[PDB]
């Protein structure tokens, strides 16, 4: 079990040593917030129906009577450009605030405990998870028991020995073809039906 | 689980067929790209939401042709081979109860040009640049992922949720369930006929209910409604003057010179832009509504379909035994089974 | 020039990653004009 | 262009009142004898 | 009729395809309009019959690519358009994309999403690499070219169920997986 | 606008000038409400 575990953790190192592909979830958040700042910056290039995109090019050319007819265009243009950015940043902050509440839930239930919740701590039966940090995020190294080699068995829902029915307190009945046994639901270890 | 994907020709919505208007619309910079991208960020995450709820099994479990489930009768919720899509009898009930305005179902102009250019909202949406897009998964592929989740469940219980499927006799499996809610497994086998009769009867009540009423799927219909209502309102936003002489662009441009038209046209460029800047916001927020619903549904799949939940009232009112997923237009329907 | 060249120009990148990407919508321009109005023959009373 | 109804209004004024003929104006012409509507569709033609 | 033209009627300057309508306009009617408040039918004023107007055939364009790091070949989606029209989109009229190099065809494919060009339809189904839509996906593969295919959901598998049979694990693996949340 | 008071504008000028000023009040406010309603829609999503 330890040799599989040290090998599984080895595969995590050897895998993330080869590529950026797994970190796309952090990398995309970074990309998107950088993109929106580039978009907010690049709007200053725009005329917005004013004679120029550049404020000093209005002031260095018009009198107060005309300049206000140019400047309020700039104000209108830039104003809406901030409002859009602030809108995008609030709604994208809500996507992240959920991502944080989920991460805190995965921390509480998969780090501070062992969750019985299927697939919440990943595919397979959760044992424990180790947190690792990342730039603006968290990473979980979820350890799972996965049943891997199976054999077929014949079974009965109950047994008769003296006209009374018998049932496992824990487990299930099986036959190897020749003798009946009782065993624990998630691993083959046969025992005499006592 | 999802809502209708959309995209807008931002230039054709604001400036349809004019170079003059495009050359004004340019003076605002990236506004139309930011709008287009945002609609795309929504549309792309609908394929995510569809994927994350349904594509939880990488192996397509098929049922045995015989049905030796010990008196439990899944025939209404398993695939019916006779139908052109491999959807179940209850899914063909659910698929009739929701009205949709298109879904991407080939518009090829042999219909939507000429006569059916007039009497169809959606062809006018398509003529103002308001393109609905088909989802990545067809309803047959949703029905197959659903079939695989259901077939996996009825034949292998929770074991495919951990790894390879392990077969188990159903009656016995239900024994492990009962044992999980602490009613000791004998109490199932001592009543298996009565239990099967009730389980089948409770499926009979799901049918008799959702057949009869014309209202039941409200929580899905209101999404399909709000999508179309917002596009139909965005289409009405093209009819406004915004203080200008006319709500048709070419009836300004034929009637005015290069400067009087710049005063008029920019009114429409303003009003219309504020109509998309509204609509795209409304979608980005709704999308956050449906995202939460979809992530929650992907957890209801993980915890009520791939397993038995000890979380009280999470898998419907009662002690959970197990649940069966069903495909629906833009939705998942769980059929929860409970010990009460 | 070509569909790749529009996509580079659109993403404002000289190098394009693996994906599917949006580009400027196509629309057939009119081949030629058609004009149609009712046919009248007398001119309006401007001299009056 | 085409027109659904057409009318000509014919009258005489001093030249210093031509500025009052445009829509939504004031002055005795624009207040007491010839008012145009606020949306006036048409054209104003004057000569000495 | 059926061709794309700059129509005008009465100073109603538009652009479209004129068609014979089946609309019974009453004798006083000259125009019909869209729910959107835009004209979509009109009586011809010299020769009293009713024309439908449709704005000329058009759609979004989208491009499919494996990455510049590996190839300079791309495939192109005409979203919402049957393949025949694409020939009709010949540069003998001036399309909004001036690039028309893909109207050569030969690999032209119809999908629920539209018509796809530069990619080859392969009957074999794979994992979805680039999502085209409606169960179609595309990928660059083997002499490399872009293929398009209906996606495979996963291996088909009949489970070994019977009214009296059970599988039990004789052995296990202790897996570890990453999971990364912003 | 020359005033935030809707009737000061109506007193000081005329309808054409209102198209210049009252219009500002129309725009600016309608932006105000869209701002509040958006904040309330986002906020509502947090409370859900
Ligand atoms: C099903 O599992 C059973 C348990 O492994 C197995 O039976 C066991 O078989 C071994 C021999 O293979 C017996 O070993 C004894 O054999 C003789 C009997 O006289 C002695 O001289 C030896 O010293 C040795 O003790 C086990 O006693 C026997 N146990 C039982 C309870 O049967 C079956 O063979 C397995 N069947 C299949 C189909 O694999
Ligand atoms: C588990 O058993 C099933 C079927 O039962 C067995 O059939 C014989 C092969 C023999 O082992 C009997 O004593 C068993 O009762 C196996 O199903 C077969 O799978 C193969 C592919 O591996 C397929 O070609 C066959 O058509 C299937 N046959 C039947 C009857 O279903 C199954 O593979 C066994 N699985 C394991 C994990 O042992
Ligand atoms: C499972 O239940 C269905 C009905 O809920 C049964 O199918 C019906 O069979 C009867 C008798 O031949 C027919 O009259 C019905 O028309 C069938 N209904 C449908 C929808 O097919 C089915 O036989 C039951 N299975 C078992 C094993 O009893
Ligand atoms: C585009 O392809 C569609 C098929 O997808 C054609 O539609 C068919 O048209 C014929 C004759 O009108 C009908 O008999 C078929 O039933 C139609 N099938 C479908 C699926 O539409 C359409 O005519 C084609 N258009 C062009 C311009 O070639
Ligand atoms: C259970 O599976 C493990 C492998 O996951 C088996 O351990 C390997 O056994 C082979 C010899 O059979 C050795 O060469 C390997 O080095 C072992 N692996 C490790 C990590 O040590 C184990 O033998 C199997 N046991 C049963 C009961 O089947
Ligand atoms: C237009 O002229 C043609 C002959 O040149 C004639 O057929 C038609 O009647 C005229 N239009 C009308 C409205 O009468
Ligand atoms: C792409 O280029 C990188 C170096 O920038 C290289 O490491 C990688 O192997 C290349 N991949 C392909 C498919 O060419
Ligand atoms: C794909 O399979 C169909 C039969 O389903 C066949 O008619 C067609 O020729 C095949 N296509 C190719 C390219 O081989
Ligand atoms: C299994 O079901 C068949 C009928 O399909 C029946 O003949 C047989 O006796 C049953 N066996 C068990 C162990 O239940």
């Amino acid at each position: 079990i330890a040799n599989q575990f040290n090998s599984a953790i080895g595969k995590i190192q050897d895998s993330l040593s080869s590529t950026a592909s797994a970190l796309g979830k952090l990398q995309d958040v970074v990309n998107q917030n950088a993109q929106a700042l580039n978009t907010l910056v690049k709007q200053l290039s725009s005329n917005f129906g004013a004679i120029s995109s550049v404020l000093n090019d209005i002031l260095s050319r018009l009198d107060k009577v005309e300049a206000e007819v140019q400047i309020d265009r700039l104000i209108t243009g830039r104003l809406q450009s901030l409002q859009t950015y602030v809108t995008q940043q609030l709604i994208r902050a809500a996507e992240i605030r959920a991502s944080a509440n989920l991460a805190a839930t995965k921390m509480s239930e998969c780090v501070l405990g062992q969750s019985k919740r299927v697939d919440f701590c990943g595919k397979g039966y959760h044992l424990m998870s180790f947190p690792q940090s990342a730039p603006h995020g968290v990473v979980f190294l979820h350890v799972t028991y996965v049943p891997a080699q199976e054999k077929n068995f014949t079974t009965a829902p109950a047994i008769c020995h003296d006209g009374k029915a018998h049932f496992p307190r824990e487990g299930v009945f099986v036959s190897n073809g020749t003798d009946w046994f009782v065993t624990q639901r998630n691993f083959y270890e046969p025992q005499i039906i006592t | 689980v999802s809502m209708t994907k959309t995209s807008v020709d931002c230039t054709m919505y604001i400036c349809g067929d004019s170079t003059e208007c495009s050359n004004l619309l340019l003076q605002y910079g990236s506004f139309c790209t930011q709008l287009n991208r945002a609609l795309t960020g929504i549309a792309v995450e609908q394929d995510k939401n569809t994927q994350e709820v349904f594509a939880q099994v990488k192996q397509i479990y098929k049922t045995p042709p015989i049905k030796d489930f010990g008196g439990f009768n899944f025939s209404q919720i398993l695939p019916d081979p006779s139908k052109p899509s491999k959807r179940s009898f209850i899914e063909d009930l659910l698929f009739n109860k929701v009205t949709l305005a298109d879904a991407g179902f080939i518009k090829q102009y042999g219909d939507c040009l000429g006569d059916i250019a007039a009497r169809d909202l959606i062809c006018a949406q398509k003529f103002n640049g308001l393109t609905v897009l088909p989802p990545l998964l067809t309803d047959e592929m949703i029905a197959q992922y659903t079939s695989a989740l259901l077939a996996g469940t009825i034949t292998s219980g929770w074991t495919f949720g951990a790894g390879a499927a392990l077969q188990i006799p159903f009656a016995m499996q239900m024994a492990y369930r009962f044992n999980g809610i602490g009613v000791t497994q004998n109490v199932l086998y001592e009543n298996q006929k009565l239990i099967a009769n009730q389980f089948n009867s409770a499926i009979g009540k799901i049918q008799d209910s959702l057949s009869s009423t014309a209202s039941a799927l409200g929580k899905l219909q209101d999404v399909v409604n709000q999508n179309a209502q917002a596009l139909n309102t965005l289409v009405k936003q093209l009819s406004s003057n915004f203080g200008a002489i006319s709500s048709v662009l070419n009836d300004i441009l034929s009637r005015l010179d290069k400067v009087e038209a710049e005063v008029q046209i920019d009114r429409l460029i303003t009003g219309r832009l504020q109509s998309l800047q509204t609509y795209v916001t409304q979608q980005l927020i709704r999308a956050a509504e449906i995202r939460a619903s979809a992530n929650l549904a992907a957890t209801k799949m993980s915890e009520c379909v791939l397993g038995q939940s000890k979380r009280v009232d999470f898998c419907g009112k009662g002690y959970h035994l197990m649940s069966f997923p069903q495909s629906a237009p833009h939705g998942v329907v769980f059929l929860h089974v409970t010990y009460v | 020039l070509d569909p790749l060249s529009e996509t580079k120009c659109t993403l404002k990148s000289f190098t394009v990653e693996k994906g599917i990407y949006q580009t400027s919508n196509f629309r057939v321009q009119p081949t030629e004009s058609i004009v149609r109005f009712p046919n009248i023959t007398n001119l309006c009373p401007f001299g009056e | 262009l085409c027109f659904t109804n057409v009318y000509a209004d014919s009258f005489v004024i001093r030249g210093d009142e031509v500025r009052q003929i445009a829509p939504g104006q004031t002055g005795k012409i624009a207040d007491y004898n010839y008012k145009l509507p606020d949306d006036f569709t048409g054209c104003v033609i004057a000569w000495n | 009729k059926n061709k794309c033209v700059n129509f005008n009627f009465n100073g109603l300057t538009g652009t479209g395809v004129l068609t014979e309508s089946n609309k019974k306009f009453l004798p006083f009617q000259q125009f019909g309009r869209d729910i959107a408040d835009t004209t979509d039918a009109v009586r011809d004023p010299q020769t009293l019959e009713i024309l439908d107007i449709t704005p000329c055939s058009f759609g979004g364009v989208s491009v499919i690519t494996p990455g510049t790091n590996t190839s300079n070949q791309v495939a192109v989606l005409y979203q919402g358009v049957n393949c025949t029209e694409v020939p009709v989109a010949i540069h003998a009229d001036q399309l909004t994309p001036t690039w028309r190099v893909y109207s050569t065809g030969s690999n032209v494919f119809q999908t629920r999403a539209g018509c796809l060009i530069g990619a080859e339809h392969v009957n074999n189904s794979y994992e979805c690499d680039i999502p085209i839509g409606a169960g179609i996906c595309a990928s660059y593969q083997t002499s490399q070219s872009i293929i398009a295919y209906t996606m495979s959901l996963g291996a088909e598998n009949s489970v070994a169920y019977s009214n009296n049979s059970i599988a039990i694990p004789t052995n296990f693996t202790i897996s570890v997986t990453t999971e990364i949340l912003p």
